[PDB]
């Protein structure tokens, strides 16, 4: 049972992950989307910047 | 006794699978579905940075959002002015086999390393005008695949030893070591709060690392093969990953589930690099076919394509103010796209 | 008045570009060789007679060769091998006849050869310890490679006069097992250059120079190929 | 999570035979190559057999030719090894290793210490 | 009687061929190898022949009527002369680089650089402009060619009152045709020998076939250099020594044919040296 040295770590790590309080996807997904809409106006690769305001153009 | 431990592990794996299935009351695709598409996204090369004699392994944007540091096989780091195209510095390396690099957020120093198993820190604020190594971090035995800077003189590294570590660049010592991966660790991404880090590895998995505790909080699975790149979603609760199975995945840290996948029937190319735009709506990914694609991160469609590299894309980066995308490649040219 | 900063940046760029052009001239004149091979293959005797990556420098006929030797990231090994595709050659060292070390060497060889990022890299192949093979054979291949029972040397074989025929067929059998892999793919985009050696001299080892000459000549000819 | 589960091992007398197989799960592999890997007591890991994703056999180690054969069925996600008349030298742990990437020809290192666990495995004693 | 249609065709083909080579080698970049430094220089000297030789020489010779100022006469000839010397020397420089790259691989990597290729180009053009200097001698002669006692105003290069007409044409023969003819021939003969010894020894079907194609083109280049330029170098040296015999025979086998064959070297140079090259797919990238 020499390999038990690592089997024990697998069991302890899984036991800890098994205790995570998980959030439903419908809500988590909705929050992800809300971030994207809220900051869409601030993102130059999505909403292009006029040349006079663009350091690379 | 070994047999009992094996059984306990399998029972726990099922408890986790059921705990995750319990959250599957939606997919992102059923939440976003009535949202207007980003439409077609196009970019053009605005600047080309020439000077490397060999393929680029790594690139990183600074925080002033103007400078870039890039690393290549010919033995040098080059610090570039992204607006004027001029070289600011060129730094000779002791060993040319450099796989990674990073620019400190303060702008005071640069990290790099590779098959030498040493992370070397260069001091850019030099009184002589001569950039010199201030320190070398060694204790790793495998190659350095990735390094990222933290404030208060700390660097997070990952290697081919399957481990990651937090180093104090004052003494050249590790203070924290993160373990649990079985394959090489391919990438690091720091959370916006730089207290959580995510580590990707060649065992088709990713782990969320509690930095102060030195332990794994959560393990994410879903890929068929090795993960080559990870980036955090800008708002801290999701990370996008890319792998050798030629797909990207979006992971939900609160649900502990993959949330969405990005793929296409005509892509059999591995993904070498991923990054997000500021809103988190555009997911950029570099591929083995010398294209970079732009994905609509909420609808999982392809918003556009950045063509124009003659060899493998090795690295992507987006400047902090969102103004530009830099792409490094094996054709030795670094291009800036807008 | 910001123009003074622009002048300073241009002068800094000029010094940097001058140094890079000097380095370019050096880089193109220096050849890069990877030393790769099977465990217990005698990698060390090829380098002796000829912390990560070790480097040995050689000069032959005023040309400079840098060879990247052995250790570090040694066994895993699929992610770091890609760093060495931009080399003049891979020097692959296999000893000619525990486990089936030769079959392992053959699988490792194929893994170079058919790797999509190593598709353009030539391999110099040293079948080492030919004296080990000679003693084991005259005193072993067919235990692992039954095909050997029916093998005869080619009419193009050049055995050492006085050499035992059982050894000469053993040497050529092994060589051909590597070549049948090489001849199966590429269509001529990369080449294999096999040699039989031992830890005895540098006359056969110096063939690296001659193989590099052939490898580079073949590359140069690509610029003159027709549509 | 990718999984490969081996079954069918046990004790056979010299001259007898076994059918070993792995059930694959957590992936689409009709795009991937498969390998049988063997570990004798007291030894490291050796490669035994290689089948392409098309179902065509590619190769066998010389020591098993005419004795062992392999096949796969992409409809049921299964991999098989037919072990015919066996000798004491064939006593080993058998593993179902798989190649690291889809759509390729290269495949390594399926016999390494930390790779070759994929499909771990069953003991066959002759 | 329709030779004019042939002359305009050759002109257009030559101009487009060189215009595209000049454009692609600059427009596409991703090149600028020492090889491209020489090919670009060659395409440039070819346009100078293309755009001067036709309108100020080959056409006036058909008309026996040249309309020009004396400075037009004098300037145009030193140009055309320059272009002949330059394309000749650029072909020699190219053959020497091919020799180095193939017969001495590992060593050409040390001496062959852009700082070398540009010394050669500068020397070639600067030298040509100092050996064609006797062209500001060529002037306006007025033979009667028309029906109404009118003259042609033809230009001729005459060295006054001496045997120098012979020394000059003999000089250009040996230091522009015979020597570079031999140097290209030897540099290519040595490449062909080495590739040949290799192909016979080896006989990768793909490589054996590639080597045969390279050898065939080295032979074609030598043959066309000698075929295109010899007839004019010989025609000029001949008359230089025996004007009555030469002019009698050369108008019998018209000089216009000879002059047009050397003209076509400006058509062919870009095809052998650039358009048939595998890498001049980059031309597609640049214009499509
Ligand atoms: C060699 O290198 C150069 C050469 C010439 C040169 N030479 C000529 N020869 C006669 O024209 C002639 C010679 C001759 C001899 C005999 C026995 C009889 C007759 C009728 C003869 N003709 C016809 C005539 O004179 O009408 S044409 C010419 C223009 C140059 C171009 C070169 C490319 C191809 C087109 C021409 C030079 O421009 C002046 C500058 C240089 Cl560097």
């Amino acid at each position: 049972t020499a390999s038990i040295a690592q089997a024990r770590k697998l069991v302890e790590q899984l036991k800890m992950e098994a205790n995570i309080d998980r959030i439903k996807v419908s809500k988590a997904a909705a929050d992800l989307m809300a971030y994207c809409e809220a900051h869409a106006k601030e993102d130059p690769l999505l909403t292009p910047v006029p040349a006079s305001e663009n350091p690379f153009r | 006794e070994l047999d009992q431990l094996r059984q306990e592990a399998e029972q726990l794996k099922n408890q986790i699978r059921d705990a995750r299935k319990a959250c599957a009351d939606a997919t992102l695709s059923q939440i976003t579905n009535n949202i207007d598409p980003v439409g077609r996204i196009q970019m053009r090369t605005r600047r080309t940075l020439r000077g490397h004699l060999a393929k680029i392994y790594a690139m990183h944007w600074g925080t002033d959002s103007r400078l870039l540091v890039s690393a290549s096989q010919d033995g040098k780091l080059i610090i570039w002015d992204s607006y004027t195209t001029n070289k600011v510095h060129a730094i000779p390396l002791r060993s040319s086999w450099v796989m990674t690099c990073a620019y400190a957020p303060s702008g005071n120093y640069v990290a790099c390393g590779g098959l030498d198993n040493i992370c070397s820190i260069y001091n850019l604020k030099t009184r002589e005008g001569n950039v010199r190594v201030s320190r070398e971090l060694a204790g790793h035995t495998g190659y350095l695949s990735c390094c990222r800077f933290l404030d208060d003189n700390q660097i997070v590294t990952s290697s081919g030893d399957t481990t990651c570590a937090l180093w104090d660049i004052e003494t050249g010592q590790q203070t924290t070591t993160f373990t649990g991966h079985t394959g090489d660790v391919m990438s690091l991404s720091l959370a916006p709060d730089t207290r959580l880090f995510v580590s990707g590895a060649c065992d088709a998995s990713a782990k969320l690392w509690d930095v102060r505790e030195g332990m794994c909080r959560q393990t994410f699975t879903g890929h068929e093969s090795d993960i080559n790149a990870i980036c955090f979603f800008p708002n801290g609760n999701a990370f996008a990953t890319g792998s050798d199975d030629a797909t990207c995945r979006l992971f939900d840290l609160r649900a502990d589930q993959e949330l969405m996948t990005y793929s296409h029937d005509n892509i059999i190319c591995g993904i070498t690099s991923v990054s997000f735009s500021k809103s988190g709506r555009l997911l950029l990914a570099g591929y083995d076919d010398f294209n970079c694609n732009v994905w609509d991160a909420l609808k999982a469609d392809r918003a556009g394509v950045l063509a124009g590299h003659d060899n493998r894309v090795s690295c992507l980066g987006v400047t902090d103010d969102g103004m530009a995308v830099a792409t490094g490649s094996w054709d030795s040219f670094l291009k800036i796209w807008n | 008045d910001q123009r003074n900063e622009e002048k300073a940046q241009r002068e800094a760029n000029k010094k940097i570009e001058k140094q890079l052009q000097k380095d370019k001239q050096v880089y193109r004149a220096t050849h890069r060789l990877l030393l790769l091979g099977a465990g217990e293959s005698g990698k060390n005797t090829i380098v002796k007679q000829m912390s990560g990556i070790f480097e040995t420098k050689f000069q032959v006929d005023k040309v400079n060769f840098h060879m990247f030797d052995v250790g570090a990231q040694r066994d895993e090994r699929r992610k770091w091998i890609q760093c060495f595709n931009d080399v003049t050659a891979i020097i692959f060292v296999v000893a000619s006849s525990q486990t089936n070390r030769l079959q392992a060497a053959l699988k490792l060889f194929d893994s170079i050869w058919n790797n999509k990022w190593l598709r353009d890299t030539s391999v110099i192949l040293f079948l080492n310890k030919q004296d080990l093979l000679a003693e084991k054979v005259l005193a072993k291949i067919e235990d692992y490679f039954p095909e050997f029972a029916r093998y005869t040397t080619p009419e193009d074989a050049t055995p050492e006069p006085g050499e035992d025929p059982r050894v000469t067929r053993a040497k050529y059998f092994i060589r051909d097992e590597f070549l049948r892999i090489s001849t199966a793919s590429g269509d001529g985009r990369h080449y294999c250059y096999p040699h039989f050696t031992c830890a005895v001299d540098t006359e056969n080892i110096r063939r690296v120079f001659n193989d590099c000459r052939d490898i580079i000549q073949r590359m140069h000819l690509r610029q003159y190929e027709l549509l | 999570q990718v999984q490969l589960q081996e079954s069918g091992g046990g004790l056979v007398q010299p001259g007898g035979s076994l059918r070993l197989s792995c059930a694959a799960s957590g992936f689409t592999f009709s795009n991937y190559k498969m390998n049988w890997v063997r570990q004798a007591p007291g030894k490291g890991l050796e490669w035994v057999s290689d089948i392409s994703q098309s179902g065509a056999s590619i190769s066998y180690t010389g020591s098993v030719k005419g004795r062992f054969t392999i096949s796969r069925d992409n409809a049921k996600n299964t991999l098989y090894l037919q072990m015919n008349s066996l000798k004491p030298e064939d006593t080993a742990v058998y593993y179902c290793a798989r190649c690291p990437a889809p759509f390729t020809r290269d495949c390594f290192d399926v016999t390494s210490t930390t790779y070759a666990y994929r499909g771990q495995g069953t003991q066959v004693t002759v | 009687a329709v030779q004019i249609l042939l002359y305009s065709l050759i002109f257009l083909l030559s101009v487009l061929g060189n215009t595209l080579v000049i454009t692609v080698l600059i427009r596409n970049k991703r090149m600028r190898t020492v090889t491209n430094i020489f090919l670009l220089s060659l395409a440039v000297s070819d346009l100078m022949l293309c755009l001067f030789c036709m309108p100020f020489n080959l056409i006036p010779n058909l008309l026996k009527d040249f309309i020009f100022g004396s400075a037009v006469c004098k300037t145009t000839t030193y140009f055309m002369g320059t272009s002949v010397s330059v394309s000749t020397f650029n072909l020699v420089a190219i053959s020497l680089e091919r020799y180095g790259a193939i017969c001495k691989p590992l060593q050409s990597r040390v001496w062959q650089t852009k700082s070398h290729a540009l010394k050669v180009i500068a020397a070639t053009w600067c030298l040509s402009f100092t050996i064609m200097t006797p062209y500001p001698i060529y002037s306006n002669l007025v033979p009667f060619t028309k029906n109404n006692n009118q003259t042609a105003n033809m230009c001729r290069f005459l060295l006054p009152n001496d045997v120098m007409q012979q020394s000059w044409h003999t000089f250009l023969l040996l230091i522009l045709f015979l020597i570079p003819g031999i140097v290209m021939m030897v540099a290519y003969g040595l490449i062909s020998l080495e590739l040949y010894q290799g192909i016979k020894f080896e006989a990768s079907a793909a490589n054996l076939m590639a080597k045969k194609r390279v050898i065939r083109m080295l032979i074609v280049i030598v043959v066309l250099f000698f075929l295109c330029w010899m007839p004019i170098f010989s025609a000029n040296a001949w008359r230089a020594y025996d004007t009555a015999s030469a002019e009698r025979r050369l108008s019998g086998t018209p000089i216009s044919f000879i002059l047009l064959l050397s003209y076509t070297s400006s058509c062919v140079n870009p095809i052998i040296y650039c358009f048939m090259n595998k890498r001049f797919r980059l031309g597609f990238m640049a214009t499509f």
